[PDB]
Protein backbone atom coordinates (compact mmCIF):
# COMPACT_ATOMS: atom_id res chain seq x y z
CA UNK A 1 0.00 0.00 0.00
CA UNK A 2 0.93 4.02 -0.20
CA UNK A 3 2.19 5.03 3.30
CA UNK A 4 2.66 8.49 5.36
CA UNK A 5 4.96 9.96 7.47
CA UNK A 6 3.91 13.04 9.53
CA UNK A 7 4.89 15.10 12.73
CA UNK A 8 1.82 17.20 14.26
CA UNK A 9 3.58 19.89 16.54
CA UNK A 10 1.23 21.74 18.85
CA UNK A 11 2.72 25.39 20.50
CA UNK A 12 0.18 26.75 23.26
CA UNK A 13 0.99 29.85 24.98
CA UNK A 14 -0.06 30.02 28.86
CA UNK A 15 0.85 33.99 30.06
CA UNK A 16 1.31 33.93 34.00
CA UNK A 17 1.95 30.08 33.62
CA UNK A 18 5.35 29.68 32.14
CA UNK A 19 6.42 29.68 28.54
CA UNK A 20 4.63 28.17 25.79
CA UNK A 21 4.14 24.47 26.36
CA UNK A 22 5.37 22.87 23.02
CA UNK A 23 4.78 18.51 21.87
CA UNK A 24 5.58 16.37 18.77
CA UNK A 25 4.35 13.61 18.19
CA UNK A 26 5.13 11.55 14.84
CA UNK A 27 2.85 8.79 12.81
CA UNK A 28 3.66 6.34 10.23
CA UNK A 29 0.18 5.86 8.90
CA UNK A 30 -1.77 5.79 11.99
CA UNK A 31 0.66 4.58 14.39
CA UNK A 32 2.27 7.04 16.58
CA UNK A 33 6.20 6.44 16.93
CA UNK A 34 7.76 8.96 18.93
CA UNK A 35 6.63 12.08 21.77
CA UNK A 36 8.37 15.57 22.77
CA UNK A 37 6.28 17.00 24.93
CA UNK A 38 8.49 20.20 26.72
CA UNK A 39 6.55 19.74 30.00
CA UNK A 40 7.20 16.03 30.35
CA UNK A 41 10.95 17.10 31.77
CA UNK A 42 11.00 12.46 31.66
CA UNK A 43 13.63 11.27 29.61
CA UNK A 44 13.33 13.78 26.09
CA UNK A 45 12.02 12.07 23.62
CA UNK A 46 9.64 8.90 24.27
CA UNK A 47 9.62 6.14 21.68
CA UNK A 48 6.03 4.77 21.43
CA UNK A 49 6.49 2.10 19.12
CA UNK A 50 8.93 -0.98 19.30
CA UNK A 51 10.65 -0.44 16.21
CA UNK A 52 16.92 13.53 17.74
CA UNK A 53 16.50 15.10 21.14
CA UNK A 54 18.00 18.57 20.09
CA UNK A 55 16.35 19.15 16.98
CA UNK A 56 13.16 18.85 19.23
CA UNK A 57 14.70 21.24 21.96
CA UNK A 58 15.61 23.75 19.53
CA UNK A 59 12.01 23.55 17.79
CA UNK A 60 10.84 24.16 21.18
CA UNK A 61 12.76 27.46 20.90
CA UNK A 62 11.75 27.93 17.72
CA UNK A 63 7.91 27.57 18.41
CA UNK A 64 8.25 30.26 21.21
CA UNK A 65 10.09 32.33 19.33
CA UNK A 66 6.73 32.21 16.03
CA UNK A 67 4.14 32.55 18.83
CA UNK A 68 5.78 35.74 19.99
CA UNK A 69 6.23 36.96 16.24
CA UNK A 70 2.76 36.31 15.64
CA UNK A 71 1.05 37.76 18.25
CA UNK A 72 3.05 40.88 16.83
CA UNK A 73 1.95 40.36 13.25
CA UNK A 74 -1.57 40.40 14.66
CA UNK A 75 -1.20 43.44 17.14
CA UNK A 76 -2.30 40.73 20.18
CA UNK A 77 -2.10 41.78 23.54
CA UNK A 78 0.11 39.54 26.20
CA UNK A 79 -2.62 38.72 28.07
CA UNK A 80 -4.31 35.83 25.65
CA UNK A 81 -3.41 32.04 24.95
CA UNK A 82 -2.68 31.47 21.91
CA UNK A 83 -2.26 28.07 19.82
CA UNK A 84 0.64 27.00 16.65
CA UNK A 85 0.23 24.17 14.77
CA UNK A 86 2.23 22.63 12.86
CA UNK A 87 1.97 19.47 10.55
CA UNK A 88 5.07 18.13 7.93
CA UNK A 89 6.03 15.23 6.15
CA UNK A 90 5.89 12.57 3.17
CA UNK A 91 3.64 10.73 1.39
CA UNK A 92 5.16 7.56 -0.61
CA UNK A 93 3.58 4.65 -3.00
CA UNK A 94 3.48 1.39 -2.59
CA UNK A 95 7.54 0.76 -4.34
CA UNK A 96 8.94 3.46 -1.50
CA UNK A 97 8.80 6.67 -4.27
CA UNK A 98 8.00 10.02 -3.14
CA UNK A 99 4.02 11.05 -4.12
CA UNK A 100 4.63 14.55 -1.83
CA UNK A 101 5.24 16.08 1.02
CA UNK A 102 3.91 18.83 3.05
CA UNK A 103 4.97 21.46 5.82
CA UNK A 104 2.09 23.62 6.90
CA UNK A 105 0.96 26.08 9.89
CA UNK A 106 -1.91 27.32 11.66
CA UNK A 107 -2.54 30.13 13.86
CA UNK A 108 -5.72 29.98 16.43
CA UNK A 109 -7.18 27.20 14.15
CA UNK A 110 -6.65 29.10 10.84
CA UNK A 111 -4.83 27.90 8.41
CA UNK A 112 -1.47 30.49 7.97
CA UNK A 113 1.45 29.30 5.41
CA UNK A 114 1.65 26.17 3.86
CA UNK A 115 4.96 25.21 1.43
CA UNK A 116 3.32 24.20 -1.79
CA UNK A 117 3.16 21.11 -3.40
CA UNK A 118 6.61 21.95 -5.62
CA UNK A 119 8.42 22.32 -2.73
CA UNK A 120 9.90 25.57 -3.48
CA UNK A 121 6.65 28.30 -3.24
CA UNK A 122 4.93 29.00 -0.26
CA UNK A 123 0.90 29.75 0.17
CA UNK A 124 0.24 32.50 2.70
CA UNK A 125 -3.52 33.25 3.90
CA UNK A 126 -3.01 36.70 5.01
CA UNK A 127 -0.82 39.91 5.64
CA UNK A 128 0.68 38.68 8.66
CA UNK A 129 1.95 34.99 6.94
CA UNK A 130 3.60 37.24 4.14
CA UNK A 131 5.62 38.95 6.59
CA UNK A 132 6.57 35.08 7.49
CA UNK A 133 6.97 34.64 3.85
CA UNK A 134 8.81 37.17 2.51
CA UNK A 135 11.36 35.97 5.64
CA UNK A 136 11.17 32.48 4.32
CA UNK A 137 12.24 33.57 0.98
CA UNK A 138 14.75 35.73 2.47
CA UNK A 139 16.26 32.99 3.69
CA UNK A 140 15.88 29.99 1.46
CA UNK A 141 14.15 28.21 3.74
CA UNK A 142 11.57 26.07 1.04
CA UNK A 143 15.23 24.34 0.08
CA UNK A 144 16.09 23.35 3.52
CA UNK A 145 12.29 22.08 3.86
CA UNK A 146 12.86 20.47 0.09
CA UNK A 147 15.39 18.53 1.25
CA UNK A 148 14.49 16.68 4.07
CA UNK A 149 10.86 15.84 3.06
CA UNK A 150 12.43 14.43 -0.28
CA UNK A 151 15.48 12.85 1.47
CA UNK A 152 15.39 12.07 5.32
CA UNK A 153 11.79 11.92 5.71
CA UNK A 154 11.28 9.21 2.43
CA UNK A 155 14.66 7.77 4.20
CA UNK A 156 13.60 6.98 6.98
CA UNK A 157 9.99 6.19 6.29
CA UNK A 158 11.18 3.44 4.32
CA UNK A 159 13.10 2.09 6.65
CA UNK A 160 10.72 2.29 9.66
CA UNK A 161 8.41 0.73 6.98
CA UNK A 162 10.62 -2.72 6.32
CA UNK A 163 11.55 -2.79 10.59
CA UNK A 164 8.07 -2.37 11.58
CA UNK A 165 6.66 -4.71 8.25
CA UNK A 166 4.89 -7.17 10.43
CA UNK A 167 2.59 -3.85 11.94
CA UNK A 168 3.05 -1.02 9.61
CA UNK A 169 2.13 -2.88 6.04
CA UNK A 170 -0.54 -5.20 7.62
CA UNK A 171 -3.96 -4.57 7.40
CA UNK A 172 -6.24 -5.94 9.80
CA UNK A 173 -9.98 -6.15 8.32
CA UNK A 174 -13.05 -4.90 10.15
CA UNK A 175 -15.13 -7.31 12.03
CA UNK A 176 -18.75 -6.73 10.91
CA UNK A 177 -22.13 -7.10 11.74
CA UNK A 178 -25.48 -5.08 11.81
CA UNK A 179 -28.34 -4.62 14.87
CA UNK A 180 -31.64 -4.05 14.56
CA UNK A 181 -32.99 -1.46 17.19
CA UNK A 182 -37.24 -0.55 17.15
CA UNK A 183 -38.12 3.19 17.90
CA UNK A 184 -41.47 2.68 17.55
CA UNK A 185 -44.23 0.33 15.83
CA UNK A 186 -43.47 2.27 12.72
CA UNK A 187 -39.43 1.83 12.73
CA UNK A 188 -36.14 0.89 13.32
CA UNK A 189 -32.67 1.39 13.43
CA UNK A 190 -30.46 -0.68 11.40
CA UNK A 191 -26.63 0.67 12.43
CA UNK A 192 -23.88 -1.22 10.57
CA UNK A 193 -20.46 -2.06 12.48
CA UNK A 194 -17.10 -2.41 11.61
CA UNK A 195 -14.56 -3.10 14.51
CA UNK A 196 -11.12 -3.99 15.08
CA UNK A 197 -9.42 -2.71 12.06
CA UNK A 198 -6.40 -1.17 10.65
CA UNK A 199 -5.56 1.38 8.71
CA UNK A 200 -8.27 4.03 10.62
CA UNK A 201 -9.46 4.68 6.20
CA UNK A 202 -12.76 2.58 5.93
CA UNK A 203 -15.99 3.58 3.85
CA UNK A 204 -19.09 2.37 5.33
CA UNK A 205 -22.81 3.15 3.49
CA UNK A 206 -26.05 2.18 3.67
CA UNK A 207 -28.29 1.36 0.34
CA UNK A 208 -32.14 1.54 0.04
CA UNK A 209 -32.89 -0.70 -3.43
CA UNK A 210 -29.32 -0.26 -4.11
CA UNK A 211 -29.48 3.75 -4.00
CA UNK A 212 -26.64 5.70 -1.87
CA UNK A 213 -28.80 7.05 1.29
CA UNK A 214 -25.89 9.48 2.57
CA UNK A 215 -28.73 12.18 3.57
CA UNK A 216 -30.65 9.75 5.70
CA UNK A 217 -27.26 7.88 7.47
CA UNK A 218 -26.09 8.68 10.29
CA UNK A 219 -22.29 7.94 10.31
CA UNK A 220 -20.27 8.60 13.79
CA UNK A 221 -16.40 9.43 13.72
CA UNK A 222 -13.85 6.73 13.08
CA UNK A 223 -12.78 6.04 16.53
CA UNK A 224 -9.59 4.27 18.33
CA UNK A 225 -9.91 1.22 20.26
CA UNK A 226 -6.72 1.88 22.17
CA UNK A 227 -5.30 -1.23 20.55
CA UNK A 228 -3.69 0.20 17.39
CA UNK A 229 -7.32 -0.61 15.97
CA UNK A 230 -10.19 1.68 14.80
CA UNK A 231 -13.93 1.65 15.23
CA UNK A 232 -17.04 3.29 13.04
CA UNK A 233 -20.47 2.68 12.54
CA UNK A 234 -23.13 4.11 10.36
CA UNK A 235 -27.07 4.07 11.18
CA UNK A 236 -30.26 4.35 9.25
CA UNK A 237 -33.57 4.43 10.16
CA UNK A 238 -36.08 2.30 8.37
CA UNK A 239 -39.54 1.30 8.35
CA UNK A 240 -40.56 -2.05 9.82
CA UNK A 241 -40.71 -4.65 7.80
CA UNK A 242 -38.74 -2.85 5.09
CA UNK A 243 -35.40 -4.13 6.38
CA UNK A 244 -34.35 -6.74 3.58
CA UNK A 245 -34.11 -3.56 0.91
CA UNK A 246 -31.16 -2.41 3.02
CA UNK A 247 -27.88 -2.97 2.51
CA UNK A 248 -24.47 -1.74 3.95
CA UNK A 249 -21.61 -1.68 2.17
CA UNK A 250 -17.92 -1.70 3.28
CA UNK A 251 -14.57 -0.85 1.57
CA UNK A 252 -11.34 -1.56 3.37
CA UNK A 253 -7.88 -2.16 2.59
CA UNK A 254 -7.87 -5.57 4.70
CA UNK A 255 -10.51 -6.67 2.76
CA UNK A 256 -10.25 -9.68 -0.13
CA UNK A 257 -13.24 -8.34 -1.33
CA UNK A 258 -15.96 -5.44 -0.44
CA UNK A 259 -18.29 -6.05 1.79
CA UNK A 260 -22.29 -6.53 1.58
CA UNK A 261 -24.05 -6.75 4.51
CA UNK A 262 -27.91 -7.23 5.78
CA UNK A 263 -29.78 -7.72 8.77
CA UNK A 264 -29.34 -11.43 9.47
CA UNK B 1 15.64 7.00 15.57
CA UNK B 2 13.13 9.17 15.24
CA UNK B 3 14.50 12.41 13.02
CA UNK B 4 12.66 15.48 12.72
CA UNK B 5 12.54 18.60 10.88
CA UNK B 6 14.45 21.54 12.11
CA UNK B 7 12.09 24.25 12.06
CA UNK B 8 12.01 28.17 11.28
CA UNK B 9 10.45 30.83 13.07
CA UNK B 10 7.58 32.37 11.51
CA UNK C 1 -10.70 33.41 17.63
CA UNK C 2 -11.92 29.86 15.99
CA UNK C 3 -13.43 27.65 19.02
CA UNK C 4 -14.71 24.41 18.07
CA UNK C 5 -16.95 22.33 20.52
CA UNK C 6 -15.81 18.58 21.64
CA UNK C 7 -17.67 15.46 19.92
CA UNK C 8 -17.71 12.92 22.23
CA UNK C 9 -17.95 9.22 21.75
CA UNK C 10 -17.92 6.54 25.39
CA UNK C 11 -17.52 3.10 24.21
CA UNK C 12 -15.74 0.03 25.05
CA UNK C 13 -12.36 -1.44 23.41
CA UNK C 14 -13.83 -5.07 22.99
CA UNK C 15 -17.33 -5.97 22.48
CA UNK C 16 -19.10 -5.88 26.24
CA UNK C 17 -19.73 -9.04 28.70
CA UNK C 18 -20.92 -8.90 32.06
CA UNK C 19 -18.06 -10.28 34.29
CA UNK C 20 -15.01 -9.84 31.55
CA UNK C 21 -12.00 -7.26 32.03
CA UNK C 22 -12.59 -4.66 29.19
CA UNK C 23 -11.18 -0.97 28.74
CA UNK C 24 -13.60 1.98 28.88
CA UNK C 25 -12.98 4.93 26.29
CA UNK C 26 -13.90 8.05 25.95
CA UNK C 27 -12.93 9.47 22.77
CA UNK C 28 -12.88 14.06 22.12
CA UNK C 29 -12.19 15.02 18.92
CA UNK C 30 -12.94 17.73 17.04
CA UNK C 31 -12.06 20.44 19.03
CA UNK C 32 -10.34 24.15 18.98
CA UNK C 33 -8.54 25.13 21.56
CA UNK C 34 -6.43 22.32 23.32
CA UNK C 35 -7.63 22.90 26.83
CA UNK C 36 -10.02 19.95 27.64
CA UNK C 37 -11.10 18.33 31.16
CA UNK C 38 -12.55 14.63 30.97
CA UNK C 39 -13.32 12.40 33.51
CA UNK C 40 -14.48 8.79 33.32
CA UNK C 41 -17.33 7.92 35.81
CA UNK C 42 -18.59 4.72 37.02
CA UNK C 43 -22.00 5.44 39.10
CA UNK C 44 -21.67 9.19 39.00
CA UNK C 45 -18.02 8.92 41.07
CA UNK C 46 -14.55 10.15 39.16
CA UNK C 47 -12.40 7.23 38.20
CA UNK C 48 -8.94 7.79 39.44
CA UNK C 49 -5.71 7.30 37.65
CA UNK C 50 -7.83 7.60 34.21
CA UNK C 51 -4.82 7.75 30.88
CA UNK C 52 -4.94 9.38 27.96
CA UNK C 53 -3.07 9.49 24.72
CA UNK C 54 -0.44 12.15 23.71
CA UNK C 55 -2.37 15.74 22.55
CA UNK C 56 -2.51 15.55 18.41
CA UNK C 57 -4.95 16.62 15.70
CA UNK C 58 -6.76 16.03 12.63
CA UNK C 59 -5.60 17.56 9.04
CA UNK C 60 -8.62 20.42 9.91
CA UNK C 61 -6.62 21.44 12.74
CA UNK C 62 -9.15 20.19 15.26
CA UNK C 63 -7.74 18.29 18.40
CA UNK C 64 -8.60 14.56 19.65
CA UNK C 65 -7.79 12.74 22.75
CA UNK C 66 -8.62 9.68 23.98
CA UNK C 67 -9.23 8.51 28.00
CA UNK C 68 -9.23 5.18 29.15
CA UNK C 69 -9.44 2.81 32.25
CA UNK C 70 -9.54 -0.65 32.40
CA UNK C 71 -13.05 -1.74 33.63
CA UNK C 72 -15.16 -4.55 33.89
CA UNK C 73 -18.48 -4.32 33.06
CA UNK C 74 -21.83 -5.72 35.13
CA UNK C 75 -25.81 -5.29 34.20
CA UNK C 76 -25.85 -2.79 37.27
CA UNK C 77 -23.08 -0.34 36.97
CA UNK C 78 -23.63 2.97 35.21
CA UNK C 79 -20.85 4.50 32.82
CA UNK C 80 -20.38 7.70 31.44
CA UNK C 81 -17.72 10.59 30.14
CA UNK C 82 -17.63 13.96 31.88
CA UNK C 83 -16.44 16.61 29.47
CA UNK C 84 -15.52 20.56 29.76
CA UNK C 85 -14.27 23.13 27.32
CA UNK C 86 -14.52 26.55 26.62
CA UNK C 87 -17.21 26.22 24.35
CA UNK C 88 -19.61 24.55 26.65
CA UNK C 89 -21.47 26.98 29.82
CA UNK C 90 -21.51 23.44 32.11
CA UNK C 91 -20.24 20.09 31.84
CA UNK C 92 -21.61 17.56 29.04
CA UNK C 93 -22.08 14.17 30.29
CA UNK C 94 -22.33 11.15 27.81
CA UNK C 95 -23.44 8.10 28.92
CA UNK C 96 -22.18 4.72 28.14
CA UNK C 97 -24.68 2.75 25.79
CA UNK C 98 -23.42 -0.43 24.53
CA UNK C 99 -25.43 -0.24 21.83
CA UNK C 100 -23.57 2.77 20.61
Amino acid sequence: GSHSMRYFDTAMSRPGRGEPRFISVGYVDDTQFVRFDSDAASPREEPRAPWNTQIFKTNTQTDRCSLRNLRGYYNQSEAGSHTLQSMYGCDVGPDGRLLRGHNQYAYDGKDYIALNEDLRSWTAADTAAQITQRKWEAARVAEQDRAYLEGTCVEWLRRYLENGKDTLERADPPKTHVTHHPISDHEATLRCWALGFYPAEITLTWQRDGEDQTQDTELVETRPAGDRTFQKWAAVVVPSGEEQRYTCHVQHEGLPKPLTLRWE
Amino acid sequence: RAFPKKKYCL
Amino acid sequence: MIQRTPKIQVYSRHPAENGKSNFLNCYVSGFHPSDIEVDLLKNGERIEKVEHSDLSFSKDWSFYLLYYTEFTPTEKDEYACRVNHVTLSQPKIVKWDRDM
